[PDB]
């Protein structure tokens, strides 16, 4: 999963040895793992031309599992196995918010080629304070369209989510560290699964 | 409906005396003015309303001369009339999905409403019916020199509502322009008239309405006011032969020689007209 | 974290003020197709000095309807506006990105409070 | 932040003056259907030189009516009006947008004070 | 079709009275301004729209003078039409894999369309068709003095929709600029013109469109606008002979002598032109 292209030829020997050693002995993982996965996450851009009509995900099951394991072992943090609505960590909260924004957009404009995930995933995780205002501003246009629908479809529900999540934040940070970006990714992954999971 | 085949332009002059030509909703009811210079202003919408009223009075609801924007109408119901006429089924917000039906609806609407056929309208609304520009346009009217409105106090014997300070009386106020002279411009275009079917009889009726606009508009708030001059330029081909601003420069109004004090009548001014370029003809209806 | 009535950060206060104005408009004209949030949200956050002088006119225009009914819900808004403006000194001509983020945060904090019991 | 009695910024003073004038009318004619601010708020902020003189003229009637009975503050109101108009040099013919915003800020600061105590 | 053989730069002046030159759709409908200094602005897209309209009106669909961006069209259909004209089956996202077919499809498009030949276009959508730059382009226009827009309130008699009190009426509003003067810059490059065939007759037509741009787009909100000056610098070489910014400095505009109040006509200003360097010529076509 960490190869440049998903092919065994590009696997770094250092990781090959270190992962096996740590697995057998229970020692700390190699320190280069987290940046290695983050690079692959931030570089990939799948497109609809792939055979599967729905576009490919980049935050896959395996990568999330790896990040969780790394954070638990080396950094001594705590991470739930599924969404926890009482976390209150700024990276986690931002990761949660991104998912609802994308969900609203993709409902407002079906079949778009370029979603916010295709244009803002990297910078938003790196420098939250520089991009988030634009995303919030566009969310207004996206939501208002649903409101005027005869059925009103969603509109109230998404705004309720946005209000409740935001209530625990005070300011947008200017910069974040690597582990903070890992928390951001985990938060995004959990929230995404929370949707699509009433029926 | 045949379309005119020439480009027109015109300028109009009218005068007011001891009256309020057009009030301002956001300044009590003072007349509109240019704050930086004190020249008066009149919105073109007022003139359009006056023309609509005169046409309605004169034609008396004859065929193909109905007025779309009436006294207290509801516009969506008016639109629905066109749909039912063409036997179509209205859609909540979209036009008929086939071009032929949409064209039929728009043609029906332009057919029998004079004001739409002349000025155009915005009808997207909810019962969608499209948009129109209209070949006739007008600009704001500006006074030739600064004006100085006055306010007057008045008294009324009776009282309107039950009060316990009583019997009591009440007092109010008005505003008045001692005198003023105004100028307006307008245009007519052939390409749009070709699209809407603006006919020549309509043009004659338009001239008539301009001449006799104010005769039916007497009211307590407006004193005496009337039209004084009307000049028309006609181009020789489907497109212009000269820039517009150069033509408006030909008409010049200046203080009459014998007038020295503040103006108080039309006799205090002098008006002259130059010579139009070779490609344009100038005729004077007033 | 929740609405802090003592923060006194100018973008925060502006964000609160915008929400209260929107609430007043919604109360005045139910079911409006278009709302100030759609018309002005983009402009106000970037250049406050250009639009607020306009929003405040419609504010009074709306409150006039309510105060002219037996609907007494209607000096509450005026009281809130007096409280909020009491800390402002001037309107910025332009604001930075992070300031806009803080503006949005203040707006959302304010909005939630209005809908509590 | 609150009302600053020494700002001397012309729009600020104009806002204060408008606030006191409207308070005076309110006291003079209770329950009025259409108040001065419903009639003139836009023009007053946009073009002060157009209307302010006649607003000042009418004020005398309101004060005269009040002080004709055993009720007073009216001397207080006229004192504020005189001390404020002492500092104003001249009414501008027109104002910019930021100046209009400052006008509203001054108006609200002044109005909050009157209801204190 | 022969391409031009010299480099050009030009300047244009125009003004407006009691109208909204270009309101941008994010502040209600305020005229677009620079917040930090108050100077007005206009987007070049607006001007190019007017040029397109004028050409379409004057040529009436003559051969080699079609316009690519027509009102409410679908571009992919036009791309497919080009593909059929060159007799190729389009791939979902890619140009034909033979160079000659791609050149043919691109050249057909660049040939039968004028605005593509003049301004370039982005056509790399599903029906892939390539890109073009275009030898002509312009910058933003900027006013010479700060503007002071005014707000106007209006009324209407009728109402649109049914409701409890919908007896009723309504109100609206407008914005206008009492007066304003604007300036613009533009460039033309021979090397790019060589890639599309942009010919001299196109250049003459372009000058004609520039001079007569505003003559046709009168509307309710636009007031009265016109052009006043047109200055063109011509180089003697396919590549330049002086920096661009030096040439633009040669033209100065300032307050007319004795004028003190706020500007209200073109007569309130004075314009002068210096002497160009040796390698460049200057003309005043308007």
């Amino acid at each position: 999963q960490t190869a440049v292209l998903n092919k065994t030829e590009n696997i770094s020997p250092v990781l090959a040895g270190g992962l096996f050693r740590a697995m057998l002995t229970g020692g700390p993982y190699p320190q280069s793992l987290l940046p290695a996965v983050l690079g692959r996450i931030r570089a990939e851009h799948a497109r609809p031309e792939d055979k599967s009509r729905y576009r490919l995900e980049v935050v896959t099951y395996y990568r999330a599992a790896l990040i969780k394991a790394y954070l638990i072992r080396n950094r001594k943090l705590e991470v739930p196995v599924s969404l926890d609505p009482a976390r209150t960590d700024r990276p986690y909260l931002l990761g949660r918010l991104f998912a609802v924004l994308e969900k609203a957009q993709e409902d407002a404009v079906p079949g778009a080629n370029a979603t916010i995930k295709d244009r803002y995933l990297a910078s938003a995780s790196a420098n939250p304070g520089q991009v988030f205002h634009m995303l919030l501003k566009n969310a207004s246009n996206h939501t208002a369209k649903l409101r005027k629908d005869p059925e009103r479809k969603s509109a109230i529900h998404y705004e309720i989510m946005m209000q409740e999540i935001i209530d625990n934040i005070s300011d947008f940070p200017v910069t974040m560290s690597s582990d903070e970006q890992g928390l951001f990714m985990i938060g995004y992954y959990h929230q995404r699964k929370a949707l699509f999971t009433k029926k | 409906m045949t379309a005119i085949a020439n480009r027109y332009e015109f300028v109009l002059l009218f005068d007011v005396e001891n009256g309020n030509p057009n009030g301002d909703p956001d300044a009590g009811n003072m007349p509109r003015i240019d704050p930086e210079t004190g020249h008066g202003l009149v919105t073109d919408v007022c003139l359009k309303r006056k023309i609509r009223n005169h046409v309605a009075l004169t034609k008396e609801g004859a065929e193909r001369f109905n007025i779309y924007i009436q006294e207290k109408a509801i516009l969506n119901e008016t639109h629905e009339r066109a749909y039912t006429a063409c036997d179509l089924k209205p859609e909540p917000k979209k036009l008929p999905k086939k071009v032929e039906d949409a064209k039929r609806v728009t043609d029906w609407m332009c057919t029998n409403f004079y004001d739409i056929r002349t000025f155009g309208a915005v009808m997207t609304t909810e019962v969608n019916c499209g948009q129109v520009r209209g070949p006739v346009q007008m600009a704001f009217a500006r006074s030739v020199e600064p004006v100085v409105p006055q306010e007057v106090s008045i008294t009324r014997m009776a009282v309107t509502t039950k009060a316990e300070a009583e019997d009591n009386r009440t007092m109010g106020r008005k505003h008045i322009v001692p005198y003023g002279l105004y100028v307006a411009h307008g245009f007519i275009s052939a390409p749009l008239a070709e699209k809407t079917g603006f006919s020549d009889e309509d043009l004659t009726l338009f001239w008539d309405a301009l001449v006799n606009m104010f005769e039916h508009d007497r009211s307590a708030a407006r004193g005496l006011m009337s039209s004084r001059k009307l000049i028309v330029f006609k181009h020789q081909n489907r497109l212009g032969n000269a820039p517009a601003h150069k033509l408006f420069d030909l008409v010049k109004v200046s203080r009459a020689e014998g007038s020295s004090g503040p103006a108080r009548s039309f006799a205090d001014y002098a008006v002259t007209v130059g010579q139009a370029p070779e490609g344009v003809e100038v005729k004077e209806m007033l | 974290v929740s609405l802090d009535p003592a923060r006194t950060d100018r973008p925060y206060l502006l964000g609160r003020l915008f929400a209260v104005l929107e609430k007043a408009q919604e109360d005045a004209v139910p079911g409006a197709n278009a709302t100030i949030k759609d018309r002005y949200l983009a402009s106000a956050s970037a250049n406050p000095g250009q639009v607020f002088h306009m929003l405040l006119k419609n504010a009074s225009n709306h409150t006039a309807k309510l105060r002219k009914d037996p609907e007494r819900k209607a000096i509450h808004y005026e009281i809130m506006m007096q409280e909020i403006i009491d800390n402002i000194s001037d309107f910025p001509v332009t604001m930075s990105s992070d300031e806009q983020g803080l503006f949005m945060i203040g707006y959302y904090h304010q909005r939630k409070a209005l809908f509590t019991k």
